[PDB]
């Protein structure tokens, strides 16, 4: 908030998405959208409970 | 038909609606089935009951005459 | 007159069907329509407002959308499909040796339908639901059969995939009208016919497919248990490998007796 | 005009055949579709300190 | 093709209440046991409906939305008519077979009527029978009609943030599984309170779910209720329900209206199934 | 983990005893306390690995709180609040034995 990026949590979830639905491909338009809206903080989130 | 967590669950809501129509309410009486199988290790338990295949026919080996009759 | 009947159908133009989804005021309703989306539509003084209800369906013209009569319900062209099985018969005595397994059938079955009045004596909740579980051969579809004809109520005989659409969504909607259809029906006897792929468990990682099963299988629950509860109309679940379902189908309460056919 | 139109931007239209009327006041941003359904709001240091 | 009049929340409903139209059907004295979690059920319903701003009084952070979780059959869905029944708000019964995908715009749309008209004629509970076919651990999302299951939850979530700071009661759903639930729906601020429900229970907890099902049914004075805590441990609540049931129909074969211990032990031996916990696999005391 | 893409590490230890009575205190700024209460003594009862555990002790007060139906959130309650949360350490995964080898 102090830096103003945009606080973008990420869970490893393909809920947060409606539109590509897969993370994979969800990369690099990640980092294009984060450069959009840059500056910004991609809080990838792992947990690594998944499967 | 005991699948989990894979689409052969979607692979047997065909099979189910075939043995539906060699359930007994006619329509299955002069409409019959002949079927060529290859693998006859993985056939259904509601097809080694009769009433769905009845009559189970083997195709042997050719023996020692059969062999020479199929090359003429 | 053969051809004159003809004309006045001709000049006549059809009707669009709708029920009435909500009251908004005295000339003024909402309907969902059959097809879909939901209009505001006004009425005749062709009808009164004590002859309306939600749930009844109505007519409109498709030229002005006015409602000038009442409309019987509707009812899936798929379950008059059920009702006309009835074939493969058989007598009261139609299973050798597992007559017993008659007398533990009807106990839910037969003798609470006929007459619910001498189970408030017992004071126990309405008897519902029984599964039938063995291995392929052993007349689980007769002794479905058997029970649809000896007791001579209305019945079907639901295919596990003729209630199953391209579209999920209408999946849900059959099974749906099958059980309202059941209370229409004094007695109406409902026997799915091998369960397998259509009340399954949770799965979700295979195709998009197995999401269609959760979502009919909901529906089963919904029905059976809620502000709507079955003693009338009874459930007879034929399968053909005992655990191969859900476990809200294990749960008894719908399915209170778990018969063995040996 | 083409000058004042670029990609993603959303315009309103008046359908005398889809005539470009104006631009529209409203957007929704495809990052902000993540981080709504996600929903968070803003912190700072008084909900770490100690 | 212009806004010509506006229409109230109340009309153009997905469906009319069914809580100051009609009644909840089972009371709470229906639930037996669970009493640890009977304190919490007066905690996330019945509070906030009487009055939300004695949580506000002392500044603690309210309870949003009720998540029940739990094997089947432990009463998630009685008690929700239960606390309905006692505090006699409105209710709403809704499913999420009424909310899936049929029309263009449907998903949405229906989602948003129930909350309109329980925010109208508020204070209200909505219930959401089952939410285990919408909200799904993982999807494809690779096909248009996994999209709408998603679109539906979606909203579901938009309108459960829009909810808060209201008296009423927010949203009650129960899942039958532990892998039907996503990291973002959990969150709280979405579902708070995490009501749990085991198929463990203790000896206590057991012994009053037996004794209020021989409450509604005649009885035996030999009918024994209390043989029958120490032969199973891992039940769920309506597993009792119908060896109770079966009681009465083995007595109907005697053409008996008492129940006898006969047939309730004859019952018992079905419908458990198998199970290790039992004291015949148990030799580690 | 490859060497030179990580160049900071931030480990989030176990609270002190300093830190773990604030948390507490992060908490109650939004309620109302019965004057005199120091959530210091609370954290010297407290031993703790996690500040998740002083979280359920706030909230459970103020939940004692709501059933007494009093404004303030009493003293009692935050003692009552260690001993069911602690109930709740055990009830949820066992750590804390000494039992050791
Ligand atoms: N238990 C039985 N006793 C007497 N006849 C039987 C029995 N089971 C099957 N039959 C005979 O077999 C015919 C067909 O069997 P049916 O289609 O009823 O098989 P099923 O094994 O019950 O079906 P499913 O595999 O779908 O559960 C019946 O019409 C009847 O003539
Ligand atoms: N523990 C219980 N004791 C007595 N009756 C019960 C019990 N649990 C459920 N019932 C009765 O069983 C019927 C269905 O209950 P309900 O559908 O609420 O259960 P549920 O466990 O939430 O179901 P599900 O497995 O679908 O999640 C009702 O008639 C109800 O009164
Ligand atoms: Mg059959
Ligand atoms: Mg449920």
């Amino acid at each position: 908030h102090h830096t103003d990026c945009k606080f973008i949590r990420v869970s490893g979830a393909e809920l947060v998405q409606k539109y590509i639905g897969e993370g994979s491909r969800m990369v690099r338009e990640l980092f294009v959208m984060a450069r959009e809206h840059a500056p910004s903080i991609i809080f990838m989130d792992e947990i690594d409970s998944i499967g | 038909f005991d699948s989990e967590k894979s689409g052969d669950r979607e692979v047997q809501r065909t099979m189910l609606e075939l043995l539906n129509q060699l359930d007994g309410f006619s329509s299955d009486d002069r409409v019959k089935v002949l079927a060529a199988t290859n693998r006859v290790d993985v056939l259904d338990p509601a097809l080694l009951r009769s009433g769905r295949l009845d009559r189970k026919i083997e195709f042997p080996l050719p023996s020692e005459d059969s062999r020479a009759q199929i090359l003429q | 007159d053969k051809t004159e009947n003809d004309i006045k159908a001709l000049q006549s133009i059809g009707q669009l069907i709708g029920e009435v989804m909500k009251e908004l005021s005295e000339e003024k309703y909402i309907v969902k329509a059959s097809s879909g989306p939901r209009y505001i539509v006004g009425v005749r003084n062709s009808v009164d407002r004590s002859k309306l209800k939600k749930g009844v369906r109505v007519t409109l013209d498709i030229t002005t959308l006015t409602i000038m009569r009442i409309l019987p319900r509707e009812t899936d062209p798929l379950v008059y499909n059920m009702t006309s099985f009835e074939q493969g018969e058989i007598t009261f005595d139609g299973i050798g040796g597992l007559t017993e397994q008659i007398r533990e059938l009807r106990e839910v079955i037969e003798l609470p339908l006929k007459n619910p009045e001498i189970f408030q004596r017992v004071g126990i909740k309405p008897p519902k639901g029984v599964l039938l579980y063995g291995p392929p051969g052993t007349g689980k579809t007769l002794l479905a059969k058997a029970v649809a004809a000896t007791i001579g109520a209305n019945f079907i005989f639901s295919p596990a995939s003729g209630i199953v659409d391209k579209y999920i969504g209408e999946s849900a909607r059959i099974i749906r009208e099958m059980f309202a259809y059941a209370k229409e029906h004094e007695p109406c006897i409902i026997f799915m016919d091998e369960v397998d792929a259509i009340g399954g468990r949770r799965f979700s990682e295979g195709t998009s497919a197995d999401r269609e099963i959760q979502r009919t299988l909901m529906e089963l629950l919904t029905q059976m248990d809620g502000f709507d509860n079955l003693g009338q109309t009874k459930i007879i679940m034929a399968t053909n490998r005992p655990d191969t379902l859900d476990p809200a189908l294990l749960r008894p309460g719908r399915l209170d007796r778990k018969v063995e056919i040996p | 005009n083409v000058k004042d139109l670029k990609a993603s931007q959303r315009v309103c239209l008046r359908s005398d055949s889809y005539m470009l009327h104006k631009v529209l006041e409203n957007k929704a941003d495809p990052l902000v579709s993540l981080m709504m359904v996600e929903k968070v709001p803003d912190s700072t240091y008084d909900m770490v300190g100690g | 093709n212009a806004l010509v009049d506006i229409l109230p929340p109340d009309s153009d409903s997905s469906i009319s209440v069914m809580g100051e139209n009609e009644k909840p059907d089972v009371t709470y004295a229906d639930v037996g046991g669970l009493d640890m979690q009977k304190q919490e059920i007066r905690e996330a319903v019945e509070l906030p409906l009487v009055q939300a701003d004695l949580y506000e009084q002392i500044g603690i952070d309210p309870p949003r939305g009720v998540l029940l979780y739990g094997p089947p059959g432990t009463g998630k869905t009685m008690l929700v008519k239960a606390v309905a029944n006692s505090t006699k708000a409105a209710f709403i019964r809704v499913n999420g077979s009424e909310f899936v995908h049929k029309y263009l715009g449907e998903g949405p749309r229906m989602v948003r009527d129930v909350f309109r008209l329980a925010r109208e004629n508020a204070p209200s509970i909505i219930f959401i029978d089952e939410v285990d076919s919408i909200a799904t651990k993982r999807f494809d999302a690779q096909t248009g009609s996994d999209r709408e299951v998603q679109r539906i939850l979606i909203e579901l979530l938009t309108q459960m943030d829009g909810f808060d700071q209201s008296t009423n009661v927010k949203v009650i759903m129960a899942t039958n599984r532990a892998d039907t639930l996503d990291p973002a729906l959990l969150r709280p601020g979405r579902l708070d309170r995490k009501i749990e429900f085991p198929s463990l229970r203790d000896r206590r907890e057991r012994r009053l779910i037996f004794g209020t099902i021989a409450s509604k049914m005649s009885l035996a004075p030999e009918a024994d209720l209390d043989s029958l805590i120490i032969r199973n441990d891992s039940l769920s609540g309506a597993v009792i329900a119908a060896i109770m049931q079966e009681a009465g129909l083995r007595a109907v074969r005697k053409n008996r209206y008492v129940i006898l211990q006969s047939d309730l032990e004859e019952a018992y031996a079905t419908q458990v199934k198998t199970d290790n916990t039992v004291d015949k696999f148990d030799f580690y005391k | 983990l490859r060497p030179g893409r990580i160049d900071r590490k931030i480990e989030f230890p176990p609270p002190s005893v300093a830190a773990r009575a604030e948390i507490l205190r992060i908490h109650s700024r939004k309620m109302n306390l019965t004057r005199g209460i120091n959530l210091r003594k609370v954290a010297e009862k407290m031993n703790g690995c996690s500040g998740a555990d002083v979280k359920g002790v706030c909230t459970e007060a103020g939940m004692y709180a709501l059933r007494e139906r009093r404004i303030h959130v009493t003293q009692e309650d935050f003692e009552l609040a260690v001993g069911k949360v602690m109930n709740k350490n055990q009830e949820t995964a066992i750590s804390v034995a000494k039992l050791f080898k």
